[PDB]
């Protein structure tokens, strides 16, 4: 139970409540807006995966203000969860390697 | 049980408004919206709009001239469409309908009949229709009730509290100085009647009246 | 906004038969179309979810196919309570529009009419008022006249007339004729008549009753 | 080496079943796709279904009624259609094909004809047609074989046990009294029969039945 292995779970948790969160609040803030598409709640989940992990196809995204502020928090909550597990996977390897010196 | 409750009907002056509920049963979900669709008479469906009623927001057909204003109440699973300073353009069948939040209408009220005019309500006499003395039979028997006089639309005529359903027609009303008019017509094996009973039961959701007429012989 | 095209308008076939409503839209929509039917009088019944997704407790005789902007209804062998009108839906885009339906018509066997003349109720009666109440039931195809004689010569004031939409149990259909007057009037005749002429036979049926 | 093998023929009564089988050769591949295509006597093709042998996972055409199943044994590289309470409307050649999961179709099998039809399995009368005594010839003969009396379809003619092909119609069968007939031309030089020998060939595959006849001068 090091910092960094923790901040990951954490970081974890809280990107899914995002995805939840993001997919319900982005179909409320779309649906009266002619034309748009992000108004279920299933590919609206599945538009939130696309937005968190930055893999935007281009088949689902807001039209409104409220949709595209919804979608630049789950933008920056998927980019910097994974930003946090590249920095917890490092400072495991940098550990690790002081060991093997034996510094 | 019946998911979505809606009042029979609802009579409104020209000018004045009327508030439409909907009351809902089974799985509620947060994700639940509650849609209103409007009928008019030998015509097809008209989207309203919609509320969620876990947050309270509303849209709406930006296509038609806006009449609704919808609202609902969490404590009582209940949604409102409030339709303000109506004409006879807005008489119709109004359903409402649960969505998922999936796009479709999984189920729909059993719809209020909203008529928009002056006259008066007026609840049905109800007749009977028994075959006259010289008339001769066959296998079958046909009987009905003569439902006349009644304002707004609609009646509801069953037979037998419902239990008979084979064998029955209910024509549209006409209407006449205000007034509308129906028969019911029900047939059964002639061997059958009158030693098993037969009762029309006519509803009247304007009036909030249920009346009931067994149709005898002749004698 | 999607415009969904459903054409024709009416659809007759016979018994047993296939049936395929059409249903286009005016832009792609992949899969976001769903169908609806409401028989006379009732509300919209789901009938397919997602162009081709079964509904539980609908019949398996109901499919559904297409993708894009064309999206077919099939009913595999119709029967009577089939008789109804179709509805598309689409949930693609913001609003949910629905075309404008489609009425499935049944072509049976010709079947003359049931006649049955009612004299009125002691109950009318006693109220000033006398409708003499004539059904013709359980007719095909649906072009009937009726016609009203008292004491022998022709009535044409008074008679209000009704026809049902075809039956969702025989695909017949059926009308009501009713002739109103006062029990003044009523009384001052003896002999009521209605004459109902239908394509099954050159001679009309003709049902009476006399006041006496 | 034959990629795909289909029986010729399957005869089924209406509201039977049947099940048709697909035996693959070759090289075989998980990414491998076996699909069924349905051409009704001269119409165009009908794409079925196809099934993905190495997992079992069957998808079917949506436009039209669902009457087959597929299923494939990984064993025996086959894969089968049931063909499930067919009318007349079944009658019908049904190819296999396999696509090597990259979308055409790059081997098609013979075919099976399938006749659905109460009547009764007849194998063929084989008559020979050689020339009468007083019938003049140039640098060609002309010789044939009536096959007479057969049902169902299909069946397959050839000459001198396919050796012969130059020269050779089949007529389409005529379908009478439940029996289908027809004949077979084959044209040789003159100056080589009866010298070299002439044969025909009818296989009738729904009797399972191969007859040979030789065509000799009426001499
Ligand atoms: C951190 C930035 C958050 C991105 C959300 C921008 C969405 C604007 C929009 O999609 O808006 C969509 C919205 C429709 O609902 O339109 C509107 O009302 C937008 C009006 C307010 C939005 C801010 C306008 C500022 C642009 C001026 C910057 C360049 C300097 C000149
Ligand atoms: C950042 C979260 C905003 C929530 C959007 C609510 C939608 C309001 C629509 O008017
Ligand atoms: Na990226």
């Amino acid at each position: 139970s090091a910092l960094h292995w923790r901040a990951a779970g954490a970081a974890t948790v809280l990107l899914v409540i995002v995805l939840l969160a993001g997919s319900y609040l982005a179909v409320l803030a779309e649906r009266g807006a002619p034309g748009a598409q992000l108004i279920t709640y299933p590919r609206a989940l599945w538009w939130s995966v696309e937005t968190a992990t930055t893999v935007a196809y281009g088949d689902l995204y807001p039209v409104t203000l409220w949709g595209r502020c919804v979608a630049v928090v789950v933008m920056v909550a998927g980019i910097t969860s994974f930003g946090l597990v590249t920095a917890a996977l490092a400072t495991w390897f940098v550990g690790r390697e002081q060991e093997r010196r034996g510094h | 049980q019946v998911q979505l409750q809606q009042p029979g009907a609802e009579l409104v002056k020209p000018g004045a408004s009327v508030k439409l509920s909907c009351k809902a049963s089974g799985y509620t979900f947060t994700s639940d919206w509650i849609h209103w669709v409007k009928q008019r008479p030998g015509h097809g469906l008209e989207w309203i709009g919609e509320i969620i009623p876990s947050y309270g927001r509303a849209n709406y057909n930006e296509k038609i001239q806006k009449k609704a204003t919808l609202t609902a109440d969490k404590s009582s699973s209940t949604a409102f469409m409030q339709l303000s300073s109506l004409t006879s353009e807005d008489s119709a069948v109004y359903y409402c309908a649960r969505e998922r939040g999936d796009g479709y209408f999984a189920v729909w009220g059993a719809g209020t009949t909203v008529t928009v005019s002056s006259a008066k309500t007026t609840p049905p006499s109800v007749y009977p229709l028994a075959p006259g003395s010289a008339a001769q039979t066959n296998s079958m028997v046909t009987l009905g009730c003569l439902v006349k006089g009644y304002f707004p639309e609609p009646v509801t005529v069953t037979w037998n509290s419902g239990s008979l359903s084979s064998g029955v027609h209910t024509f549209p009303a006409v209407l006449q100085s205000d007034l509308y008019t129906l028969s019911s017509s029900v047939t059964v094996p002639s061997s059958s009647w009158p030693s098993e009973t037969v009762t029309c039961n006519v509803a009247h959701p304007a009036s909030s009246t249920k009346v009931d007429k067994k149709i005898v012989p002749r004698d | 906004d999607i415009l969904l095209t459903q054409s024709p308008a009416i659809l007759s076939v016979s018994p047993g038969e296939r049936v395929s409503f059409s249903c286009r839209a005016s832009q792609s929509i992949g899969t976001d179309i769903h169908w609806y039917q409401q028989r006379t009088n009732g509300s919209p019944r789901l009938l397919i979810k997602y162009a081709s997704e079964s509904i539980s407790g609908i019949p398996s005789r109901f499919s559904g196919s297409g993708s894009g902007t064309d999206f077919t209804l099939s009913i595999n062998s119709v029967e009577s309570e089939d008789i109804a009108n179709y509805y598309c839906q689409q949930s693609n885009r913001w609003p949910f529009t629905f075309g404008s339906g489609t009425k499935l018509e049944i072509k049976r066997a010709d079947a003359a009419p049931t006649v049955s003349i009612f004299p009125p109720s002691s109950e009318q009666l006693t109220s000033g008022g006398a409708s003499v109440v004539c059904f013709l039931n359980n007719f095909y195809p649906k072009d009937i006249n009726v016609k009203w004689k008292i004491d022998g010569s022709e009535r044409q004031n008074g008679v209000l007339n009704s026809w049902t939409d075809q039956d969702s149990k025989d695909s017949t259909y059926s009308m009501s004729s009713t002739l109103t007057l006062t029990k003044d009037e009523y009384e001052r005749h003896n002999s009521y008549t209605c004459e109902a002429t239908h394509k099954t036979s050159t001679s009309p049926i003709v049902k009476s009753f006399n006041r006496n």
